[PDB]
C-alpha cells in the first residue's frame, strides 16, 4: 500500500513548516517582559488566624450579642438534661435520686 | 449466530449489511460520483478558509437552507386534543374538592395560606 | 463500503486482535489466544475464489459480532475514550493573538516578532498556491480531497497555514 | 407622575439639542438620573395605595414596573448606539425619540388611575413599537411583523374599548379606585360571558396567551435589539398589568370563564418549552420561553389567590430582567457573525471567557434557581396553584424539568463544545457589552436581598 | 457503583425505621469512599490517564503506600470488623435481619453485601495484583507529599472514625443485642 | 507524561521491532520496507502497528496505518500527532 | 526528577514510602487485633439467645390438657 | 539522551509463562513471534508478586508483634495493678 | 444566498426532482423529498434517520464536533442528533432484547417484593411493653381523660 | 427463624401472629402474676427527655448511663458498666418477649388439642 | 450558647471569604489553592468546639 511520491512529498514539506512553527512557540530567555522555617509559618498562620478566624469571631459576636438574642425567639436552645441528682445551678434546688433498684445484675 | 435484528434507535452495522458487499460496476461509480461532490464542496470552502485575508463568517447555504426550511411551517398534542382531556381532570377533581369542603369532610384545620 | 476486499479483511483482523484481548486481560493468555486467530486467517489467505473468500469474510464478520467484548478497551484518547476532547478547551485558534492589546503583546516582543515573518509568509504564497490549485484540478472540480505538493523551489505546499499552525495536543 | 413625565418630555429636547456626537452620552446620563428619581415611587403604604392626583396614582403593583420602564430606557441606548452607528445624525434623534416616547407613555398607562386613559396610553404603545420594528429592523419580514403585531393588538383592543365604555355607562366610572367600591357581581348570562371575554382578551394576546402567541416570535425575530429589550421587558406586562385590574369587577364569573385559559396555560407551558428544545433560531428561543414563562402569570392572575398575585408580581418583574438579558446576550454575538442561528458559533466560552459568565448566570435565572426572584415568583404561582388542584404539581414540576434543558442547552450549544473553525471574526468582549449585562443581573440578584419591593400589593 | 449500592443500603436503612444508623453510614462512608476515590486517583495520575484496570496489575509493590490505603479502604468498605465501615454496615444488617420488614427486601440487601466483597476484590485483583499490564515506559511515581498526606490523613480517619464517633455519639433508640448466632 | 524526543521515538520503533520474530534484527534499519526488503505481508504490518500502538499508548486509525511501511514513516507519524519537533 | 523514569522496569521507590505504608498497614492489624481482645462481642454476639424449647410449661404458665 | 533503554537481548521468554505458551502452540505447529516483547512484564521487579490473601495480611507480622506488647504490657499492669 | 437556491414546494415531475437535488449539492438517484402530505417539508431531502454519532470520528471534518462537512444537506432533524442528543448506533445486544430482559428484570423484582410483603420476615418475639399506660401521657394524650390502663405482667 | 417456615408453609393456626398477639387473657393458666414495676418516674423521663422509645421498662439504667457519660467527658471511653447494665436489661426485657411468643404458641397448641380432642369425640 | 452559636456561624462564614476575596478580587493568584486548602482546615477546627459542646452536654439550639 504505503504513500505514493506526492503523498510522500507533501507530509515532507509540511513537516518541514510544522516542525520550524512548533520551534517558534519556544520563550526566549527574556519572555515574559513583565512590567516594573517555623518562624515564618507561625507568622504566617498566625496572621490567617486573626485575619480570618479572631475578627470573623470578633464580628460575629457582636451582631448574635447585641442585634440577634435581643429580639425574642431568635436563639432557641434546647433545654438542658437534668438527671437525677442533679443541682440547679439557678434555684440551687437538688433533684431527687431514683428509688432503689431491684438489682438484677449478670 | 442469531442475526442482528435492527431497530429504529439501534441501527444495523455496516459490516452486517448484505449491500456493504457484493461491490458493482454501479455502486462504485456511484460512490465514486458522491466522493465527487463532496471534494468540490471541501476545495470550495478550503479557498475561503485558508485564505489570509478573510476575516469573517463562509455562509454555508446548506445552513441556510436548513434553518429556513426549519423556521416555515409555524402553523394529538397539539389541538382541542390535550386542552379537553386536562379540562375534566381539573374540573372533575375540583367539583369533588368543592363538595367535600361544602359538606365540612375536607380537612383545612391549619389552611389559612392560598 | 469504499473500501477494497483487501482492506475489509485487515479491519477485521485488527478489530478481532483488540477484542480478543479485552477478553484475555492477561498477556500471557492473550498471546495464545492471538496466534490461534491469526492462524485462522493464514488458513484462507490464498484463497482464490473471490465468491468463497467473501464468503469467509461475511461470516467472520457475523463471528465477531457475537463475540465482541461488549465493554472493549479503548484508548484513553480515542473516540469514546476517557481523554478522548479533553484538551478542545484549552486549544485557542491562533488568529486571537491579532486581536491582543499592545501591553499584551509587549510582554513576548520576540515571539511576536517571529509570528509576523510567519504572517508574511503566508501573504506572500497565497497567491502561487492558488494558482497551482487551479492549473492542477481537472476541469469540473477535483475527484478527490488528496491535496498537491509543492513543485518549484521557494513554493510551499497548497493549503498549509491551517495544518502547520494548528493547536498543540497539549496547548496548556 | 409629573415629577416623571415632565423629565422623559425633556429627554427630547435634549436629544435634538445635544451637539452631533453627545446624543447618546447625553440621553443615556439623563435617563439613568430620571431611574435613580423613580425610586421615590416606593413610599407604600399599608393600606392605602400612592394616589397623586386625579388622573395618576401609583400603588405597589405599578411601581415595580415604573421603576423596570424608567430603568430599561438608558440600558436600549447602550445596546442600540452600536448598529446604528452608521445611520443618518436625523434618524439617530428619531429613533431616540422613538424609544422616549414609549417610555412616556408606559409610565402614564402604568399609573392611569381612569381605565379609559389607561386604554389610550395602552394602545399608543403601539405606534411607536411598530416604527421601531419596521424602519429599523433588517430584514424583509419586518413588514409582516409590523402587521402582526398591529392586526393582533386592535383585533383584541377593540372590543375592550367598547366594554369599557359599556362599563362606565351602567357603572357611572371607570376610574379604579371608584371601581373598588362600587363592583357589583356579575352574574350568568351570555351578554356576561361577552362582556368577560371582550375585558380580557385584549390584555391575553400581549400576554401572550398560547394560541395567541404566534405574533411574538415573529416580532422578536425581525426587531432590533431595543425593540426586543422594551417587548419582552416591559410590553408583555401590559397584559399582565391589565388582568390584574380587571379581574376586580369580573368576579365571580372568573371562577368558570377561567377554566379554557387555564387549560391553554398548563398546557402551552409545557408545549412552549419543549418547542424551545428544538428551536433553530436563538432569537425565536427566548422568545418562545417568554411564552413558556408568561403562561405561570395567567394562570396565576385567573385562580386570584393573595399567593397567586405576589407570585404574578415577581415572576413579571424577574422575568422582565432575564428576558431582556438575554436578547442583548444573543444580540452581542449577532453583531459579530450576523446570524440567529444557534448552531453557527459554537464553544465561545474558550474565545470570549467573560461574557461566558455572562450566559451562566442569565441562564440560571432563567430557570429559576434559588434564591433568585426568578424562583421566588415561580414557587409562589406554584404552592397557589397546587391549592387550586393538586394535579397541577405535575404539570408545574414538568414545566422545570423541560425549562432547565432547554435553559443548559442554549448555554451548552453556543458556549461550550468545540469553535467554528471558519469564524474567525470574534473580537473581545467590549466594555459597553460587559456594562450591559452587568445592568441586568445585578439589580436582578440585589433584589434577592429585599424582594418585598417587588410582590405586589397582596404583600 | 459502589457508592449507588452503599446508598441504596442507607434507603434501606430508613425503610427499617433506623434514621440514625442510617446517618451513622453517611458519616463513616465518607471516609473511605473519598479514599478509594484518592487512591484510584493516584493510580490513574502514575498510568499517565489510564482508567481501565485490564491496563494496570503488577502496583502492589510499585505503589506501596496507594495499596495500603486501597486494601484499608477495601476492608473498610466491606465491613472488616473494627474498621471505620463496620460501626455501621454491621449495625444495619443486624437490624435489618431482626426487624419486622419485607423479606425480599432482606435478602436481596443480604446478596448485594456479598456482591461488595466480589467488585472490591476485582479492584484489588486486577489493580494491583498480579503482572503489569501497562505501557513500557514506567513513570510510577506517588511520592508527592500533597498525595501522601491526603491518603494518610483519610486513611486514618477509615481505621478510627467508625470507632471515635460510635462511642462519642448519644444513644437515641434501643438498639437490638439479643439474637440468634446465625 | 515526560516529552518525547525524535531520536527517542526512533530507539523504541526500533526496539519493538527487534523484538519480533520475524524480522532480522541485523537487516532491519529505519528505511526498511516491511514488504520489499523485510518480506513481511500484509497481516504482519497490522501487528506491527497494534505494537507500536501499545508502545506509545495511543491508537493509529486503519486509513493512516495501511501507508506506514518503513520504521521511518512510524517515527514521523508519532512525532507528528505528538507535536515532536527536537 | 527525585525519580527518573524507567522504561521496562520495576520503578525506583523512596524509602518514606515504603516506610510509612508499612507502618499504617500494621497499624490496621494492630487495631483489629487488639479490638478482637476487647470486643469480641461486637462480632459473636453479647449475650446467649435462649432456647425457646427448654422452658417448661410451668414457666409459661401452659395448663393442663384436661381442664 | 538522558534516557537509556536496557539491552534487548535480555528479554526471553524461558522461565516465565509465556515459555508455557510456546509449547501449547508448538503442539499446533505454530509459534508465537511476539513472545519477547511481553518478556519484560514477568521479570526482574515484576516477577513474584504476591497473592491476594499475601495483599491482605500485609502488616501483619508487625501489627500482631505490637499486639503481643500491647496486650502483655497491660497483662503486667493489672497483675500489679 | 439567491432566493433559487433556498427550499421550495415538493417536486413534481423529474425536471423539478433534478433541480431540487442539485440546489441541495446531492446526486439526483439519492435524493428523496420527504412524502407529499401538506406537513410543511417542502423538496428538503430526505436523508437517513442516523445519529451524528455513527460518523467516522477520524475523518477531517469541517466540523469536528458536528461531524459536518460545509456545505452538505443537514438532515432536518440534525438537531436531535447531535452527539449530546439522541443516538443511534448499533448495539452488542438486539433492541428487543434488551427491552424484555430488562422489563422481566424489573417485572419480576416487582413480583418478588410484594411476595415479600404478603410473607414478611420477623422475631419470634411478643410487642414492645412500655410503662404508664402504653406512655399515654408522653404521646400527646389529653390528660382530663382517664384512659383504659395497659397493664404488663412479669414472665 | 424457623417459625416464618412453620407459619408459612406449615400449619398457621397454631403459630403466633406478631401483629394481634396475645390472643389469651394474661392470667390464663397464671395463679396471681405479678405486674412489671417501673424504676424511673414519668417525670425524671420527662427531665432527661428521653426518646419516647426509649422510655420503655429499662429507662432508669438509661438514665444513669447518659448521666455518668456527661459527667466523664471528655473520657469518652467511661461508662464501661453503666452502657452495659442498660444493655443487660434490654436483653432481659428482650428476653420476656421472646417467652410471650413461646408462651403463645404453646397454649394454641393446647388449643388445637382441645379442639381436636372435642371434635372427634363429638 | 454564645461561644457555641458564634463559633458554629463563624464555620460557615470562614467558608466564604475565600469566595469573597475572589469575586472582590483583593485577593492573591499566587497560591489560591492553598488559600481555599487552609480556609477549610481552620473551619474544620472551629466546628469541632460546637461538636464537642454537643457531645458533652447534648447541647443543641
Ligand atoms: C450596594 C450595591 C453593590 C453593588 C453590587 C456589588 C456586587 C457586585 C461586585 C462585582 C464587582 C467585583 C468583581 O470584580 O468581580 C470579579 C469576579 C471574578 O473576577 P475574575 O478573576 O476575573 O473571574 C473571571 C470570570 O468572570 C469568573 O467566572 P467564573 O465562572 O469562574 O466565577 C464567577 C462566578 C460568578 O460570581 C458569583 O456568582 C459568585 C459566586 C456565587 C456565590 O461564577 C459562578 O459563581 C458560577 C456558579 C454560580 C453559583 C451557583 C451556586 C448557587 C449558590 C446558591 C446560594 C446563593 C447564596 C444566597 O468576576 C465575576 O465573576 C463577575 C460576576 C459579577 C456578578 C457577581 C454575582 C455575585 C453572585
Ligand atoms: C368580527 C366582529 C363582527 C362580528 C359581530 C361582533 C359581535 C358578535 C358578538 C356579540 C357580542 C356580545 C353582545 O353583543 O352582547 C350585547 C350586550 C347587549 O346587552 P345590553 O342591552 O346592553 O344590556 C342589557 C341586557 N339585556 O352587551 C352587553 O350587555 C355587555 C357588552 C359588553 C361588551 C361586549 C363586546 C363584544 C365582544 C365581542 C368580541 C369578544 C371576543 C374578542 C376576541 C379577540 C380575539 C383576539
Ligand atoms: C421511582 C421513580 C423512578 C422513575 C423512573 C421512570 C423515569 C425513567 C426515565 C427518566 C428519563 C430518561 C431520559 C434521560 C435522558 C438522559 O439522561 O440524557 C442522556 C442522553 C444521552 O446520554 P448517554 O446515554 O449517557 O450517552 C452518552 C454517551 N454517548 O442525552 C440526551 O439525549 C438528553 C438531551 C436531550 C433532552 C431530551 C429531553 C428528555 C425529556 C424526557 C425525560 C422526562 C422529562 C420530564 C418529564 C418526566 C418527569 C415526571
Ligand atoms: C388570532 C387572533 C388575531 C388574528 C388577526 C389576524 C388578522 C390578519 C393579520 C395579518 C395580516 C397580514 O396580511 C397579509 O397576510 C399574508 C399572510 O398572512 C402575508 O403574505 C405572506 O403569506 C401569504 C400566504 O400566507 C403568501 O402568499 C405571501 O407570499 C407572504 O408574503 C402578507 O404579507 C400580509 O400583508
Ligand atoms: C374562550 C371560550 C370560553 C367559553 C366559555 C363558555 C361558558 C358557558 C357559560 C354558560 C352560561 C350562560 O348563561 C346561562 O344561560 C341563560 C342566559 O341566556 C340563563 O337562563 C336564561 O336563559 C335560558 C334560555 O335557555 C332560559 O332557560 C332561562 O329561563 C333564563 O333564565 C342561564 O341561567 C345562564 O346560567
Ligand atoms: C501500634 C501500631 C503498630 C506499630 C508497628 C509499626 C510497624 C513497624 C514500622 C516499621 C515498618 C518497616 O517494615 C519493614 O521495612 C523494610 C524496609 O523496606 C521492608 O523491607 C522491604 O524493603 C527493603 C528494601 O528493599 C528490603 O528490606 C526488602 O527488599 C523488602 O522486604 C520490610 O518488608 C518491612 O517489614
Ligand atoms: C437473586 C437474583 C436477583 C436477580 C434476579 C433477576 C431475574 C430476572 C429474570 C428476567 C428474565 C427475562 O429474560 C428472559 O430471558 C430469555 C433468555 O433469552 C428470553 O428469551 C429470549 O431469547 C431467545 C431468543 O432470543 C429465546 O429463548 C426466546 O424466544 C426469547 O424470548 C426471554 O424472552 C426473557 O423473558
Ligand atoms: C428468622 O429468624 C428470620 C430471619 C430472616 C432472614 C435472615 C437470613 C439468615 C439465614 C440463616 C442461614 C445462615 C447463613 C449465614
Amino acid at each position: 500500500s504505503g504513500y505514493t511520491p506526492e503523498e510522500k512529498l507533501r507530509l515532507q514539506q509540511l513537516r518541514e513548516l510544522r516542525r520550524r512553527w512548533l520551534k517558534d512557540q519556544e520563550l526566549s530567555p527574556r519572555e515574559p517582559v513583565l512590567p516594573p522555617n517555623v518562624i515564618y509559618k507561625t507568622y504566617r498562620h498566625s496572621i490567617f488566624a486573626f485575619t480570618h478566624v479572631l475578627i470573623p469571631v470578633w464580628i460575629i459576636h457582636y451582631y448574635l450579642k447585641y442585634h440577634v438574642t435581643t429580639k425574642p425567639y431568635t436563639i432557641v436552645e434546647k433545654k438542658p438534661r437534668i438527671f437525677p441528682g442533679d443541682t440547679i445551678l439557678e434555684t440551687g434546688e437538688v433533684i431527687p435520686p431514683m428509688k432503689e433498684f431491684p438489682d438484677q445484675h449478670h | 449466530f442469531p442475526k442482528y435484528e435492527a431497530s429504529r434507535l439501534s441501527s444495523l452495522p455496516t459490516t452486517l449489511d448484505p449491500a456493504e458487499y457484493d461491490i458493482s460496476s454501479e455502486t462504485r461509480k456511484a460512490q465514486a460520483e458522491r466522493l465527487a461532490i463532496r471534494s468540490r464542496l471541501k476545495r470550495e470552502y478550503q479557498l475561503q478558509y485558508y485564505d489570509p485575508s478573510r476575516r469573517g463568517v463562509i455562509e454555508d447555504p446548506a445552513l441556510v437552507r436548513w434553518t429556513y426550511a426549519r423556521s416555515a411551517n409555524i402553523y394529538a398534542l397539539f389541538g382541542i386534543g390535550p386542552l379537553v382531556f386536562w379540562y375534566y381532570v381539573f374540573k372533575t377533581d375540583r367539583d369533588r374538592k368543592e363538595k367535600l369542603i361544602q359538606e365540612g369532610k375536607l380537612d383545612r384545620t391549619f389552611n389559612i395560606s392560598y | 463500503a469504499y473500501l477494497t476486499h483487501q482492506q475489509k479483511v485487515l479491519r477485521l483482523y485488527k478489530r478481532a486482535l483488540r477484542h480478543l484481548e479485552s477478553w484475555c486481560i492477561h498477556r500471557d493468555k492473550y498471546r495464545y489466544f492471538a496466534c490461534l486467530l491469526r492462524a485462522r486467517f493464514d488458513e484462507h489467505k490464498n484463497e482464490k475464489d473471490m465468491v468463497k473468500a467473501t464468503q469467509l469474510l461475511r461470516e467472520a464478520e457475523e463471528e465477531f459480532w457475537h463475540g465482541q467484548h461488549p465493554q472493549p478497551y479503548i484508548f484513553p484518547e480515542s473516540p469514546g475514550g476517557t481523554s478522548y476532547e479533553r484538551y478542545e478547551c484549552y486549544k485557542v485558534p491562533e488568529w486571537c493573538l491579532d486581536d491582543w492589546h499592545p501591553s499584551e503583546k509587549a510582554m513576548y516582543p520576540d515571539y511576536f516578532a517571529k509570528r509576523e515573518q510567519w504572517k508574511k509568509l503566508r501573504r506572500e504564497s497565497w497567491e502561487r498556491e492558488v494558482k497551482q490549485l487551479q492549473e492542477e484540478t481537472p476541469v469540473g472540480g477535483p475527484r478527490t480531497e488528496a491535496l498537491p505538493p509543492a513543485r518549484k523551489q521557494g513554493d510551499l505546499p497548497p493549503l498549509w497555514w491551517h495544518i502547520v499552525t494548528r493547536p498543540r495536543e497539549r496547548p496548556m | 407622575m409629573l415629577k416623571y413625565i415632565i423629565p422623559t418630555i425633556m429627554l427630547m429636547p435634549l436629544t435634538w439639542l445635544s451637539k452631533n456626537n453627545m446624543i447618546w452620552v447625553n440621553s443615556t446620563a439623563h435617563s439613568l438620573l430620571i431611574s435613580f428619581t423613580s425610586l421615590l415611587l416606593m413610599n407604600q403604604f399599608g393600606d392605602n395605595s400612592l394616589n397623586f392626583s386625579l388622573l395618576f396614582f401609583s400603588d405597589s403593583l405599578s411601581t415595580p414596573l415604573l421603576i423596570l420602564t424608567m430603568w430599561l430606557l438608558p440600558l436600549m441606548l447602550m445596546a442600540s448606539q452600536h448598529h446604528l452607528s452608521k445611520e443618518n445624525l436625523t434618524r439617530k434623534k428619531l429613533f431616540i425619540t422613538m424609544l422616549i416616547s414609549l417610555q412616556l407613555f408606559l409610565i402614564m398607562t402604568f399609573t392611569a388611575m381612569e381605565l379609559i386613559l389607561f386604554y389610550i396610553l395602552f394602545e399608543a404603545t403601539l405606534v411607536p413599537t411598530l416604527i421601531i420594528i419596521t424602519r429599523w429592523g433588517n430584514q424583509t419580514e419586518r413588514l409582516n411583523a409590523g402587521l402582526y403585531f398591529l392586526f393582533y393588538t386592535l383585533a383584541g383592543s377593540l372590543p375592550l374599548l367598547v366594554a369599557l365604555i359599556y362599563i362606565q355607562n351602567t357603572v357611572g366610572s371607570l376610574n379604579f379606585l371608584m371601581l373598588q367600591y362600587w363592583v357589583q357581581p356579575v352574574h350568568n348570562s351570555w351578554s356576561n360571558v361577552f362582556m368577560w371575554l371582550a375585558c380580557m382578551m385584549a390584555f391575553m394576546v400581549k400576554m401572550p396567551l398560547y394560541g395567541l402567541h404566534l405574533w411574538l416570535p415573529k416580532a422578536h425575530v425581525e426587531a432590533p435589539i431595543a425593540g426586543s429589550m422594551v417587548l419582552a421587558a416591559v410590553l408583555l406586562k401590559l397584559g399582565g398589568y391589565g388582568m390584574l385590574r380587571i379581574t376586580l369587577i369580573l368576579n365571580p364569573m372568573t371562577d368558570f370563564m377561567a377554566y379554557p385559559f387555564i387549560m391553554l396555560s398548563l398546557w402551552g407551558m409545557i408545549m412552549t418549552s419543549s418547542i424551545c428544545l428544538r428551536q433553530t433560531d436563538l432569537k425565536s428561543l427566548i422568545a418562545y420561553s417568554s411564552v413558556s414563562h408568561m403562561a405561570l402569570v395567567i394562570v396565576a392572575i385567573l385562580i386570584q389567590t393573595p399567593w397567586s398575585y405576589m407570585g404574578a408580581t415577581a415572576l413579571m418583574i424577574a422575568h422582565g430582567l432575564t428576558s431582556s438579558m438575554l436578547f442583548c446576550l444573543a444580540n452581542s454575538n449577532y453583531e459579530r457573525i450576523h446570524s440567529r442561528t444557534m448552531i453557527l458559533a459554537r464553544g465561545l466560552q474558550t474565545l470570549l471567557p467573560l461574557m461566558a459568565t455572562w450566559w451562566l448566570l442569565a441562564s440560571l435565572t432563567n430557570l429559576a434557581l434559588p434564591p433568585t426572584i426568578n424562583l421566588i415568583g415561580e414557587l409562589f404561582v406554584v404552592m397557589s396553584t397546587f391549592s387550586w388542584s393538586n394535579i397541577t404539581i405535575i404539570l408545574m414540576g414538568v414545566n422545570m424539568v423541560i425549562t432547565a434543558l432547554y435553559s443548559l442547552y442554549m448555554l451548552i450549544m453556543t458556549q461550550r463544545g468545540k469553535y467554528t473553525y471558519h469564524i474567525n471574526n470574534i473580537s473581545p468582549s467590549f466594555t459597553r457589552e460587559n456594562a450591559l449585562m452587568s445592568l441586568h443581573i445585578l439589580p436582578l440578584l440585589l433584589l434577592t436581598l429585599n424582594p418585598k419591593i417587588i410582590l405586589g400589593p397582596l404583600y | 457503583f459502589s457508592t449507588s449500592s452503599q446508598l441504596g443500603l442507607m434507603m434501606v436503612t430508613i425503610g427499617i425505621n433506623q434514621p440514625y444508623l442510617a446517618f451513622l453510614h453517611i458519616c463513616t462512608h465518607a471516609f473511605f469512599k473519598a479514599m478509594l476515590f484518592m487512591c484510584s486517583g493516584s493510580i490513574i495520575h502514575s498510568l499517565n490517564d489510564e482508567q481501565d484496570i485490564r491496563k494496570m496489575g503488577g502496583l502492589f509493590k510499585a505503589m506501596p503506600f496507594t495499596t495500603t490505603a486501597l486494601i484499608v479502604g477495601s476492608l473498610a468498605l466491606t465491613g472488616m470488623p473494627f474498621l471505620t465501615g463496620f460501626y455501621s454496615k454491621d449495625l444495619i444488617i443486624e437490624a435489618a435481619n431482626t426487624s419486622y420488614t419485607n423479606a425480599w427486601a432482606l435478602l436481596m440487601t443480604l446478596i448485594a453485601t456479598s456482591f461488595t466483597a466480589i467488585y472490591s476484590t476485582r479492584i484489588i485483583f486486577f489493580a494491583l495484583l498480579g503482572q503489569p499490564r501497562f505501557p513500557t515506559l514506567v513513570n510510577i511515581n506517588e511520592n508527592n507529599p500533597l498525595l501522601i498526606n491526603s491518603i494518610k490523613r483519610l486513611l486514618i480517619g477509615s481505621l478510627f472514625a467508625g470507632y471515635i464517633i460510635s462511642n462519642n455519639i448519644p444513644p437515641t433508640t434501643i438498639p437490638q443485642m439479643t439474637m440468634p448466632y446465625y | 507524561a515526560p516529552p518525547l524526543t525524535l531520536e527517542g521515538i526512533k530507539d523504541r520503533v526500533l526496539y519493538v521491532l527487534k523484538l519480533y520474530d520475524k524480522i532480522d534484527p541485523e537487516k532491519l534499519s529505519v528505511n526498511s520496507h516491511f514488504m520489499k526488503d523485510l518480506g513481511l505481508d500484509s497481516l504482519d504490518q497490522v501487528e506491527i502497528i497494534m505494537a507500536m500502538e501499545d508502545e506509545f499508548g495511543f491508537e493509529i486509525p486503519d486509513i493512516d496505518a495501511e501507508k506506514l511501511m518503513c520504521p521511518q514513516e512510524i517515527v514521523d507519524y508519532i512525532a507528528d500527532k505528538k507535536d515532536v519537533y527536537e | 526528577a527525585h525519580i527518573e523514569p524507567r522504561y521496562r522496569q520495576f520503578p525506583q521507590l523512596t524509602r518514606s514510602q515504603v516506610i510509612q505504608a508499612e507502618f499504617f498497614s500494621a497499624t490496621m492489624w494492630f487495631w483489629i487485633l487488639w479490638r478482637f481482645w476487647h470486643d469480641s462481642d461486637a462480632v459473636l454476639g453479647h449475650f446467649p439467645y435462649p432456647d425457646p424449647s427448654q422452658w417448661t410449661d410451668e414457666e409459661l404458665g401452659i395448663p393442663p390438657d384436661d381442664e | 539522551s538522558k534516557m537509556e533503554l536496557p539491552d534487548y537481548k535480555q528479554w526471553k521468554i524461558e522461565g516465565t509463562p509465556l515459555e508455557t505458551v510456546q509449547e501449547k502452540l508448538a503442539a499446533r505447529g505454530l509459534r508465537d513471534p511476539w513472545g519477547r516483547n511481553e518478556a519484560w512484564r514477568y521479570m526482574g521487579g515484576f516477577a513474584n508478586n504476591v497473592s491476594f490473601v499475601g495483599a491482605l495480611l500485609k502488616g501483619f507480622k508487625w501489627g500482631f508483634a505490637a499486639f503481643v506488647v500491647a496486650i502483655g504490657a497491660e497483662y503486667y499492669l493489672e497483675s500489679q495493678k | 444566498i439567491t432566493k433559487d437556491m433556498l427550499p421550495g414546494p415538493y417536486p413534481k415531475t423529474p425536471e423539478e426532482r433534478a433541480a431540487a437535488a442539485k440546489k441541495y449539492n446531492m446526486r439526483v438517484e439519492d435524493y428523496e423529498p420527504y412524502p407529499d402530505d401538506g406537513t410543511g417539508y417542502g423538496d428538503y431531502p430526505k436523508l437517513p434517520d442516523r445519529s451524528q454519532q455513527e460518523r467516522d470520528p477520524w475523518y477531517d471534518w469541517d466540523h469536528p464536533d458536528l461531524r459536518l462537512n460545509w456545505g452538505e444537506p443537514m438532515h432536518w432533524d440534525l438537531d436531535m442528533y447531535i452527539r449530546n442528543r439522541v443516538d443511534t448506533s448499533p448495539t452488542p445486544v438486539n433492541w428487543n432484547l434488551m427491552c424484555k430482559h430488562l422489563f422481566g428484570f424489573v417485572a419480576f423484582m416487582l413480583f418478588m417484593f410484594w411476595v415479600g410483603e404478603t410473607y414478611p420476615a420477623y422475631q419470634p418475639v411478643g410487642p414492645k411493653q412500655y410503662p404508664y399506660n402504653n406512655l399515654y401521657l408522653e404521646r400527646g394524650g389529653d390528660p382530663n381523660k382517664e384512659p383504659e390502663p395497659v397493664v404488663h405482667y412479669e414472665i | 427463624g424457623a417459625h416464618l417456615a412453620r407459619r408459612y408453609l406449615g400449619d398457621a393456626s397454631v403459630e403466633p401472629d406478631p401483629l394481634r398477639m396475645p390472643t389469651f387473657p394474661p392470667d390464663y393458666g397464671f395463679p396471681e402474676r405479678k405486674e412489671r414495676e417501673m424504676v424511673a418516674t414519668q417525670q425524671e423521663m420527662n427531665d432527661a427527655q428521653l426518646v419516647l422509645q426509649q422510655r420503655d421498662y429499662c429507662a432508669h439504667y438509661l438514665i444513669r448511663f447518659l448521666k455518668c457519660k456527661r459527667d466523664s467527658f471528655p473520657n469518652f471511653l467511661a461508662c464501661k458498666h453503666e452502657r452495659h447494665d442498660w444493655d443487660y436489661c434490654e436483653h432481659l426485657d428482650y428476653v420476656k418477649r421472646m417467652k410471650e411468643f413461646e408462651r403463645e404458641r404453646r397454649l394454641l397448641q393446647r388449643k388445637k388439642r382441645r379442639e381436636q380432642r372435642e371434635a372427634d369425640m363429638a | 450558647m454564645n461561644m457555641f452559636s458564634s463559633l458554629s456561624l463563624v464555620t460557615l462564614l470562614l467558608l466564604t471569604m475565600p469566595i469573597m476575596m475572589m469575586s472582590f478580587n483583593t485577593y492573591k493568584p499566587s497560591n489560591y489553592p492553598l488559600y481555599v486548602k487552609t480556609a477549610i482546615s481552620y473551619a474544620f477546627i472551629t466546628s469541632m468546639i460546637p461538636t464537642m459542646m454537643f457531645i458533652h452536654s447534648g447541647q443543641e439550639l
